[PDB]
């Protein structure tokens, strides 16, 4: 314990006459008035340590304050009793629940999966959303983000996936870890109310960080959540679905903290290391050879200006295995969820579809629906630019197809859960509008068996 | 009492002083012999680095620096209502009286409240009672309207030992508490740091709709008690009239007005017009339940930055009593400009457009301090702060950092439109661009309290307005004579909504306020006409016949806004006349 | 019919070429200006410390 | 090339070009209506 | 010379109309006694002639009390300083004035001191001697450049676009040294003049000034290249206190209505001119041909009055009616038939 | 670095005769005036300055090659002695002083060349003479300030230029001007400054051009677009300006027994510009006869008057009177035609007026009207 | 960090056979040539690079996973063993060396992986083999240099990349090429560089 604070400048403090202090070591400042503030060592040199205080340095008197170096980095005390409990950005209880007893404490940064030990994402997770389960399938160990924008209903889609997501033919070993980052009180209450009302709370761990919480806590939040997810997945053998929103608020907090250390700003003002930093969160997803259990991540973000080349969606897209896109056009049409399947993609979908995972007709119909929809929308846009008299009938048939596809298939409702069987059946109904001679992406054996 | 510093460097607005080792970070100080306002930004050993917020001409090394021992705070107690302060709580009235000048001299320091005025304290708790923060020990009838509740301050917990009614100043000990730390004395005043939110037991959802009495707001774009709304304020769109209507008609207890950093001559207007606002309930001045912060652009950067924080701390204080408060800031664009200036003065790494990288966070810190709460104390009383904030961007464009970060954390947007003002549409709120995220919740509340399908009518009212936009473009191109009878009708119903409902004269004795009950009845008849006339169209009647046949009843709809609150039946009976008149038209 | 077509071509030239070219350039300039001003203040802070 | 003078000027050309687009589209529509009446007489 | 900041509650509201003699100001962007109303100009725009004209022609109706003019020249060339001094002498206006002349080749610290010297003199004449004072300062941009010079000498890191972060405070401290004071007979009215770098209104100098001052008068290159003198563009120009110095008693009852009408017909006429270029004279209606002709005459005869023409408010309002007389009764919507029947020729 | 002292500074109100049509007519400079010529590379930067040096009616010319190409100095010493004033019989070199500090000569000496030049000009000014000083180019001077500022590790202003840049330029141009020199005679003399500026890419927003234009009174913006289509001198008539236009107009009206015609000429040019803003983003399709006439008059002003070849024996200089007759002819055709395909098919004489050695120009007015 | 010595570089004038029609026909790379593959996210950069790894007529493939997805490294080790040459019966894994430093592994090590790869390529080139080196993605290597340059408090150049970015990349590619290798044999060998770039 040292009473040797030498400098405070803004959120930063320099502590002298110290020994055995390490980089990233967690610290505790006892203020002159008995108030306790925590911090982190940013830099350590000879007998000096530069630290940053989570809560800021306002009101701190240097001479009469003292510093304890805790000897460990930021940690989460994990337990299997975390399911059904609500925590803040730093893993502190937020639900006034009973006392929580950690089996062990874990460095929230985790450790890296050995690429040789890594298992490729495999098998199906049923989200209950047709546009996802069929055309952009969620696979266990996948990182599959949702790109939205302000004013778009991504909060409803997130809460829907959180209560609907499940694994088939495997009972009571699935859980959701929900991390809210930099969200307002009211939006936090939306999620809290929804989880409790639907009972999703009983299978969830929740980490709630608010817009007025310290920016360091906002960036600690997803790391707390992921550490909990890895514990439940790899140590308890569970399939854990990690949903985090809003990643845009995360990145803003990162820019705030970066600029506070006066680090040199990168592209669009975000840290030079934005990619690397995001990767250290998203790469925690995956599977491990020889272990039951998996971490699947769905980061949710708003694209600033709906600009997909903005640093946040762009570098995210470079890291994840696909992306689900919500659009203003579809949302103004009342499509719930307003998923545009044309620019959306899931890269690992083949490992979770087909016989014994979903159904034998999965891949073929997906290809056919997607290709007919693209042609349908193309014929619709042709009617706009050249008139309805520009179209051949079948062009007219494809146009009508795209209407039903959006209104009846993609649009399913925010409280409506479709089994993969229901999704696939519904796909065949839409395909029946087209002449069989036009179903050129599907072989004869499958057409004869399934086409209604 | 704490060690006095000595200046070692004056360089522009930056002062360094040694012997400051017992002062704290963010302390306010009096710099130099003059004693100008400053703030401790950094500390290296015993040397504090100080930002000085007043002209540093004439100050030099050698001169003293005195810390005030605390960060920027407010005095809270009897004598705060109807007072006009600057951003740092300097009493503007008192400045005139005491200094006998028209100016705020550098070095003149005066207490925010009156420490000499006698108040009658009425004790309402008897001795031996266990108390903690928030508990009411008594009250003072401070103004002609508002009763000032004397609460146990934060950080006090114990047993009431001595207390009685009597006349006291805000410095006199009115109570003795036996705490764990021993006997402590309470007065009628407490201090609070403006940058730290006054604590609560529970933040609640703001789900109670505010009654502003302004039809476009209450009906289509409602704010709740504890909600917040952003209002762009282009010139000549009548922002101040809308603000004044909201301040006097809304069903809150206290109004806190904050002028952030306004043009000298614009500030003077507000200082003149606001006391001349009359409280509808009592007939007294609105100042009888208002606290006002007035900053001009040449107020110190400290006061312009602290403006909204000073104001919301005071609002929180009244909130803690169980009151509903409206905090109205104009303009937050000018507040943020103070932040941008401070960013530059501190040589920070800039965020977007030179605003500090923390701009988003600071805005979030403000708005999340508004809301509906359960105040501390064993009463568990509910209080609320509703925030109404003006933004006034350089280009009128929303996408700029200030408005954008605001709209991320507030749920209501009233788009004042100067083109609507030029088309004599008042209040000038654009019904397409505006929005309220409280609409759906407010709708459930209203349907329940009215036992009507109010929400179904509101959405139908908006739907006609939305479709009107599309039809207007056709009229401009093709021509009015080329529309179908259904479309001609829709335009008339949309015109009725705009003229007979949206348009509202603040200066008319009856039109200036519309009760919730009156609003229902008005929107009901307007929509009933649309319903009945459309039923007439599908029965084989013609548009022109319906119009020419319903001249008398449509004028009754147009005059609905002027129907007295005592005679709401004269609006409700229009419904029968609609059905009867159109019936005869379909016949004849 | 000839006048209709000549009008149509001018409309489509503006809609599909002229306007988007102006939109894309404005976006580009705006970004580049923004980048340089950040780089400039970064260097000034470096020169400040010298 | 990317100067602030160019920015303000190009922003002006965009507003103009946008208005010209609307005007020419209206002209085409007005020609179309009159053509409809004549082309039916031709038929 | 730093002054003291006026208690915000001690300032009184601007009440009295100031006749500048310039139609595009008095009528459409009225200057009121106690207002801060700046002119936004540019390199090679004739703000010099307009500044001389305003100083020359400015008066308050009746009063007996005449205007004392404080003129501060900041960092200008000798040639321009000589013009101002020679105009003040040649017209006798110097007998009403106090001049503080700072030149381009004077030190940067002298340029910084200049506005403060001028305003200290003005507040003395106004608030201590009870005079009505008009303060005119050009060029404010030169003042700002001088700040950067001293700021760099103290090795301060710049704020937005290379100016001190404390530019706001600096300019606000200057411009708010103005207005009426409760209980006091005199007043300070301020007209700062600045050139906009690259004609950019988003530049820190005009951008921050706008946040402080009650509007702005805008001069444009397009109007000057057409020979319109003064080249005031009424559409982007604004006076925020205009409704306080106009109407019956103050000017004339038809002030407000004609202003709104002229503004709208001007915008409409400019649209009509553009329509003729886009779609041809074929596309113009008979009403449209008039609006086009309205906008032409408006620029050429109303706005373009000349730098040595002193129009009384009466003459200005009358000329507005003669131009509005081009339009049928049907078009003059913003004017009630009561006053339309009283004034329309 | 010290200005040579005078008794009194005066207003420069006598226009310089440069003989270059666009300048003398639309953007004139007076004796004692200061003009800046900012232009991209390859805009004819040099030829413009040479033309002024050789045709201006001043007593002496001080030419400063500041941080520029050595071969241009070599050209001046070769060409100037061969340019003979016929009314005098001696060359232009016999009234010229040359200061040369090339681009690869020591950096610091660029600043010196500027001050060396102006001081010599002030010396001749003090004798009662009218002097023209050519600084080419001022940008290289400013870059010498910038390199030294960098080496002193001073806080730079825009683009690395020192914070005192505006002030330095001001100190130089405030040394130009019309004066009464010291001495019992009270002799009248003057310095007219002609300065090249070299903004990178022709971006005139750069600090050298911008600070310059706050202290000079005449702006001759050279344009790359004009240069590429071989329109010389490539002066942008919309961007360029002269704060002496008004006063010179008064003078010319009196001497010639013009102001209106110059105003009308510029107004036509401004109108063509506004029309072309639309034609670029719409097409020349729907133009009325009036607008088509405007474009033809403006075409005539541009091609028959503005364009001027320094290498043509006759076109190299145009007198005040020849200038008047040429502008008169151009405007006359416009006015009479205004009073379209019809009129155009029925102007070559106007196009070649610039090559006439005066009655052959004035007579065109009658052929137009007939 | 030091290129292995050779006798002299030769002009790469033999087109490599990737069997990808668009490449071999319109945009062919020669053996000892270098190809940049810059693209936006999700444009099938991994499929392209796998096809070239899988089909090119070279003796050895050095595949460097530089700052990229963990799963893509795992995919290579899973798939490459399964890709059998029908003639010789050898798998693609049996002629590949792969080096892996994923996006979330130590940052500096991204630079290390680049030079570890090219040096092993030079080694087998020296034996008179034709070698392909796939670097995916060189953009992450540059980011690592930018991070280090910051820590070192260097003057940054273009976009914060160190002023020496140009030369480091130039040095890398100039280590590729067709050569006469050291040895009295004067045997011929080549390194063909295929590098993904991931421009923002």
């Amino acid at each position: 314990e040292y009473r040797t604070i030498k400098e405070v400048v803004g959120p930063l403090m320099a502590v002298e006459k110290v020994s055995g202090v390490k980089y990233e070591e967690l610290i505790e400042v006892r203020m002159q008035n008995g108030e306790i503030r925590r911090g982190q060592v940013l830099e350590v040199q000879e007998d000096k340590a530069m630290v940053q205080i989570f809560e800021g340095t306002s009101g701190i008197n240097l001479k009469n304050s003292s510093v304890r170096f805790l000897g460990h980095p930021l940690q989460l005390g994990v337990s299997e009793d975390m399911i059904g409990r609500v925590f803040d950005g730093l893993g502190r209880p937020k639900d006034n629940g009973p006392e929580i007893l950690p089996e062990k404490y874990l460095d929230i940064n985790g450790e890296v999966i050995n690429p040789i030990a890594r298992d490729y994402p495999d098998e199906f997770i049923q989200t209950g959303i047709s546009a996802i389960d069929h055309l952009n399938t969620l696979v266990r160990g996948q990182k599959l983000p949702v790109f939205s924008g302000s004013g778009l209903p991504h909060k409803e889609l997130a809460a829907q996936i959180a209560r609907q997501a499940t694994v088939l033919d495997s009972s009571d070993d699935f859980a959701v870890v929900f991390a809210a980052i930099g969200i307002t009180f009211e939006e936090a209450e939306f999620f809290m109310e929804d989880f409790r009302q639907t009972g999703a709370i009983d299978r969830s761990v929740m980490f709630m960080n608010l817009a007025n919480d310290p920016a360091i806590e906002r960036i600690a939040t997803p790391r707390m959540a992921l550490t909990a997810a890895e514990y439940l997945a790899y140590e308890k053998g569970m399939h854990v679905l990690v949903i985090m929103t809003d990643m845009t608020n995360y990145a803003e907090a990162l820019r705030e903290i970066s600029a506070a250390r006066r680090e040199v700003p990168g592209r669009r003002g975000y840290p030079g290391y934005l990619y690397t930093n995001l990767a250290t969160l998203f790469e925690r997803a995956g599977r491990i050879r020889g272990l039951k259990g998996s971490v699947t991540q769905i980061p949710i973000l708003t694209m600033p200006e709906d600009d997909k080349t903005h640093p946040i969606p762009d570098l995210t897209g470079y890291i994840t295995e696909g992306q689900i896109i919500l659009t203003r056009e579809l949302y103004k049409s009342g499509i719930q969820p307003p998923i545009d399947v044309l620019p959306s993609l899931s890269r690992l979908k083949d490992k979770g579809t087909g016989a014994g995972k979903t159904r034998e007709d999965h891949a073929a119909t997906m290809n056919q629906l997607f290709a007919a929809y693209a042609q349908g929308k193309q014929a619709k846009e042709l009617a706009v630019v050249l008139g309805e008299s520009a179209l051949s009938d079948i062009d007219k048939i494809y146009a009508k197809f795209a209407e039903r596809f959006e209104n009846e298939y993609v649009n399913q409702g925010f409280y409506t859960n479709r089994t993969i069987t229901e999704t696939l059946d519904l796909g065949w109904e839409l395909l029946a509008m087209l002449p069989r001679t036009e179903l050129k992406r599907i072989k004869d054996d499958l057409l004869d068996k399934y086409l209604p | 009492g704490m060690q006095i510093g000595k200046i070692i460097k004056v360089s522009g607005p930056l002062v360094m002083a040694e012997n400051m080792s017992e002062a704290s970070i963010q302390d306010m100080c009096l710099v130099g012999d003059l004693g100008v306002i400053g703030e401790i930004i950094e500390m290296r050993q015993d040397v504090a680095s100080i930002q000085v917020y007043e002209e540093t001409s004439g100050i030099g090394p050698g001169e003293p620096v005195r810390s005030t021992g605390e960060a920027l705070s407010v005095e809270l107690g009897p004598g705060i209502i109807s007072q006009m302060f600057d951003g740092i709580q300097r009493p503007l009235d008192t400045f005139m009286e005491v200094t006998q000048s028209n100016f705020l001299g550098r070095g003149v320091q005066l207490p925010a409240l009156d420490h000499e005025k006698q108040w009658w304290f009425e004790a309402t708790i008897e001795e031996g009672t266990e108390v903690s923060a928030g508990d009411i020990i008594g009250y003072v009838d401070e103004t002609k309207i508002i009763q000032h509740k004397i609460m146990v301050p934060n950080g006090i917990k114990g047993t009431v030992q001595k207390i009685e009614s009597g006349s006291f100043t805000i410095d006199d000990p009115i109570c003795v508490i036996e705490t764990e730390q021993g006997l402590k004395e309470l007065t009628m005043m407490q201090k609070w740091p403006v940058r730290r939110g006054r604590p609560i037991k529970q933040k609640l959802n703001p789900d109670v709709p505010m009654i502003t009495g302004q039809r476009v707001i209450d009906t289509f774009f409602p704010v709740t008690k504890g909600g917040a709304a952003a209002v762009p304020g282009p010139f000549g769109a009548g922002k101040t009239v809308v603000q004044h209507q909201i301040a006097k008609w809304s069903d809150v207890d206290l109004v806190v007005y904050v002028g952030c950093g306004e043009r000298g001559n614009e500030m003077t207007d507000v200082v003149n017009e606001f006391p001349e606002l009359i409280d509808p309930n009592t007939g007294e001045s609105l100042m009888e339940r208002t606290v006002l912060i007035a900053n001009t652009s040449n107020m110190p950067v400290a006061a312009r930055e602290a403006s909204i924080y000073t104001g919301i701390t005071i609002a929180e204080y009244f909130r803690d009593m169980g009151y509903d408060v409206a905090i109205m800031a104009d303009s937050t664009s000018r507040w943020a400009e103070a932040l941008r200036e401070m960013s530059g003065r501190l040589e920070e790494m800039p965020g977007d457009e030179g605003y500090p990288a923390y701009l988003g966070s600071r805005l979030a810190e403000y708005y999340e301090r508004s809301g509906r709460v359960i105040a501390l104390g064993s009463d568990q009383r509910e209080g609320s702060i509703t925030a109404i904030s003006a933004v006034s961007p350089s280009g009128g464009d929303i996408s700029e950092p200030v408005t954008q970060n605001t709209l991320r954390v507030v749920k209501v947007f009233w788009g004042l439109d100067s083109s609507l003002a030029q088309k004599r549409h008042f209040p000038s709120i654009n019904w397409i661009q505006s929005y309220s995220l409280y609409s759906t919740e407010v709708g459930r509340y209203m349907d329940q309290i009215l036992q009507q399908d109010w929400s179904d009518m509101v959405t139908e009212g908006m739907r006609i307005l939305q479709e009107e936009e599309q039809l207007n473009e056709i009229v401009r191109l093709v021509g009015i004579d080329s529309l179908s009878d259904n479309d001609r009708l829709t335009l008339e119903v949309a015109k009725s909504i705009r003229e007979d409902y949206l348009q509202q004269n603040a200066f008319d004795d009856v039109d200036t306020f519309t009760s919730r009950e009156k609003q229902f009845n008005m929107l009901k008849v307007i929509l009933t006409f649309g319903k009945e006339a459309r039923k007439a169209l599908s029965l084989g009647a013609y548009f022109n016949e319906i119009m020419e046949g319903t001249v008398a009843v449509r004028e009754r709809i147009s005059r609905s806004k002027y129907i007295p609150e005592e005679e709401l039946a004269k609006i409700s009976s229009i419904n029968e006349e609609i059905k009867e008149t159109i019936q005869l038209i379909v016949s004849e | 019919a000839e006048e209709i077509e000549k009008t149509r071509r001018r409309v489509n030239a503006l809609e599909y070429m002229t306007i988007p070219q102006l939109e894309e350039t404005i976006y580009y300039i705006k970004m580049k200006l923004e980048e340089n001003e950040r780089a400039e203040v970064t260097r000034l802070i470096k020169v400040k410390n010298m | 090339n990317p100067t602030r003078m160019e920015l303000t000027r190009l922003k002006k050309q965009l507003t103009t070009a946008t208005r010209g687009h609307k005007l020419l589209k209206d002209k085409q529509d007005e020609l179309m209506r009159q053509f409809i009446l004549l082309i039916r007489k031709n038929n």
